[PDB]
């Protein structure tokens, strides 16, 4: 269960708005597509149908920002998938080596609106990884990766 | 006043010769003898109050 | 407990300026909040404003300018009860937006705390919230707690209060324990005062605030105050100025590091008060002589005054000033020195085996508000 | 492309999935600390804290003791003298007496258990630990009840 902040309640707010300048305001399910689009899932059409019919409160179909986000609520607080896990560490890797280092841990906490202490990226080190190398290769992402989907 | 010295007296010496625990035969052995500690009479006339 | 096989305590940090309310378990408090309790100030110039019978936390800072502003807890005692029964009642229904008998309440204390204070909130908390178990703990005791200590005194400073409390062995010892109501309240309102002397304009709650912040950025202590008077005097460096975005370009000189210094200098500001350094070697004086030998050499350091940097070196050198220099100075301040209060609750409250310390509801009804004395230590 | 670099788009599964390895890591140093204070305190040991309980409970009699006849009743020298004398010894050495015998008790049950169970030998190292700090447990009751006695007189 993730929870929006003011930063993220902001993206999504102008991400909404993004869709209908014409005035219908109620975005579709093609739409929905393009934003996991944009988010790098595997956007296919059993995904959009289910989701966007169990948070229809009536069945709109053209949903709005109110069950959009109700819905987005509810697939952040879902569980991820590999292919796009694989897609997002390609995405945490600045250079696509495989490995996260302790100014890549850095910089990848500060991506996301939220700047953090170099002690939490140490203990981030020689918890994650097996030899402190401040190299976090494919097999030890993974690894923290079963450990924190594993909640 | 040598009479409320005397009931202050009685006060003060019934708070202190109860029979402590660190001098009874089952718990001396337990540490090395006598312990360092507070005494009741110190700390009584040791609070200013 | 922590879990939902015994439930969560309701883990509240009762601070002097601001309160921490949470459960156990987690290591940021839910319920984080300051310890004023805002009341409308008039009930016909602010319709449509809100009146309730107090805003509380950050609802009290809602209309921080046009409400009654009452401090419940100042310097660490709390001024009044009836405050907290509308702190709870914003708690657990506006804050926690639990129901209170679902959960135990833990909350903590300022040491040297009369037994009418403690009774009253075991009185009110039963009648009104009717919880089925709680359990007040020590503000400092929880505080040694997020340490991972149990023996060693504990400097705890939130807002106004401070206490060194030394504790051996599990026990912080009342007679030792030193009452301080100097922290960082006065500080940063010797700070709101000496920005007049610049020629800034810091009067309003607005103001009290962005100065807090100031000082718990800026304001570092002196770790010796003769050398920093030189600096200061002879040089520009520490006559720094600091930009706020409002509109107000402040100048402190010597201002920075006298503000927070007051902890170990406090004639400054007229307050004759013994230094918490001072406080914390007459409070260990106090104890048997031989069990100061861990006890100076256990100084945490947790609260709101806390939040100041370059602090551990002239606590310190202040101490072995004063403790014999044979005897050790452990002067630690961990990160979670604001928290500390807080995160040491949880973690007591996260013991498994402290499921059957607390009072249940038929106690209370029986032994009345008493029966803390049944259960405290 | 509108949507391509949004901020929280380009950080969803980034955030997502770093913030859950940092919790991870955060609720396992509150897991050691938590642990490792827990093996510092007298409440976690079951041989400890049920009878300090029973201490709290029974302790509540040194309040109750009036050392003398903290009454202004019409006495003379003589008649202060003996009400006084009364109620300073009569009413109180019973109770100096009876809290003596009840701390000595609950120590001595203590310590005979620890000790049989250590005779009779995971636990086996909590067991041994609580042998060795039963004197740091009577000396801290001791300390407490002389406390108690300070503030009563």
């Amino acid at each position: 269960r993730v929870g929006l902040t003011e930063e993220q309640k902001q993206e999504i707010r102008e991400a909404f708005d993004l869709f209908d300048t014409d005035g219908s305001g109620t975005i579709d399910a093609k739409e929905l597509k393009v934003a996991m689009r944009a988010l790098g899932f595997e956007p296919k059409k059993e995904e959009i149908k289910k989701m966007i019919s169990e948070i229809d409160k009536d069945g709109s179909g053209t949903i709005d920002f109110e069950e959009f986000l109700t819905m987005m609520t509810a697939k952040m607080g879902e569980r991820d998938s590999r292919e796009e896990i694989l897609k997002a560490f390609r995405l945490f890797d600045d250079d696509n080596s495989g490995t996260i280092t302790i100014k890549d841990l850095r910089r990848v906490a500060k991506e996301l609106g939220e700047n953090l202490t170099e002690e939490e990226l140490q203990e981030m080190i020689a918890e994650a990884d097996r030899n402190d190398d401040n190299e976090i290769d494919e097999d030890e992402f993974i690894r923290i990766m079963k450990k924190t989907s594993l909640f | 006043l040598d009479e409320l010295n005397n009931m202050m007296e009685g006060i003060i010496a019934l708070a202190q010769q109860a029979p402590r625990l660190i001098f009874m035969r089952a718990f001396t052995q337990y540490f090395e003898g006598k312990p360092s500690g507070l005494n009741p009479a110190s700390v009584i006339r040791a609070s200013p109050y | 407990m922590a879990d939902e096989g015994e439930v969560s305590a309701l883990v509240c940090d009762n601070g002097s300026g601001m309160v921490k309310a949470g459960f156990a378990g987690d290591d940021a408090p839910r319920a984080v909040f300051p310890s004023i309790v805002g009341r409308p100030r008039h009930t016909g110039v602010m319709v449509g404003m809100g009146q309730k019978d107090s805003y509380v936390g950050d609802e009290a800072q809602s209309k921080r300018g046009i409400l009654t502003l009452r401090y419940p807890i100042e310097h660490g005692i709390v001024t009044n009860w009836d405050d907290m029964e509308k702190i709870w009642h914003h708690t657990f229904f506006n804050e926690l937006r639990v129901a209170p008998e679902e959960h135990p309440v833990l909350l903590t204390e300022a040491p040297l705390n009369p037994k009418a204070n403690r009774e009253k909130m075991t009185q009110i908390m039963f009648e009104t919230f009717n919880v089925p178990a709680m359990y007040v703990a020590i503000q400092a005791v929880l505080s040694l707690y997020a340490s991972g200590r149990t023996t060693g005194i504990v400097l705890d400073s939130g807002d106004g209060v401070t206490h060194t409390v030394p504790i051996y062995e599990g026990y912080a010892l009342p007679h030792a324990i030193l009452r301080l109501d100097l922290a960082g309240r006065d500080l940063t309102d010797y700070l709101m005062k000496i920005l007049m002397e610049r020629g800034y304009s810091f009067t309003t709650t607005a103001e009290r605030e962005i100065v807090r912040d100031i000082k718990e950025k800026l304001c570092y202590v002196a770790l010796d105050f003769e050398q920093e008077m030189a600096t200061a005097l002879s040089s520009s460096a520490l006559e720094k100025t600091y930009e706020l975005p409002d509109g107000q370009m402040i100048t402190i000189g010597n201002e920075r590091f006298r503000c927070p210094e007051v902890l170990f200098n406090p004639n400054m500001i007229g307050m004759e008060a013994v230094g918490i350094h001072d406080t914390t070697f007459n409070s260990i004086m106090k104890c048997d002589v031989d069990i100061r030998k861990d006890l100076y050499n256990n100084i945490v350091l947790s609260g709101g005054t806390t939040m100041f940097p370059g602090i551990a070196d002239r606590m310190s050198k202040e101490i072995t000033a004063l403790a014999p220099s044979a005897m050790k100075i452990k002067v630690v301040a961990p990160p979670e020195r604001k928290y500390s209060v807080w995160i040491g609750g949880s973690i007591l409250a996260s013991l498994s085996t402290f499921q059957q310390m607390w009072i249940a509801k038929s106690e209370y009804d029986e032994s009345g508000p008493s029966i803390v004395h049944r259960k405290c230590f | 492309d509108l949507i391509s670099a949004i901020g929280f788009f380009r950080n969803y599964l980034t955030g997502r999935c770093f913030r859950r390895w940092l919790k991870a890591v955060r609720q396992k140093n509150f897991n050691k600390v938590r642990s490792k204070i827990q093996d510092s305190l007298f409440l976690a040991k079951p041989t400890f804290c049920p009878h300090l309980v029973e201490i709290f409970a029974a302790v509540d009699e040194i309040r109750n003791t009036p050392f003398a006849s903290n009454n202004q009743q019409l006495y003379l020298l003589q008649d202060y003298a003996e009400l006084q004398v009364s109620t300073r010894e009569h009413k109180a050495k019973p109770a100096l007496e009876a809290i003596v015998e009840k701390v000595q008790k609950v120590l001595e049950r203590v310590c005979r258990e620890v000790q049989k169970q250590a005779r009779l030998y995971q636990n086996f190292a909590r067991v041994m630990r609580e042998v060795t700090m039963l004197g740091a447990f009577i000396r801290l009751a001791d300390y407490l009840f002389v406390e108690g006695v300070i503030s009563r007189a």
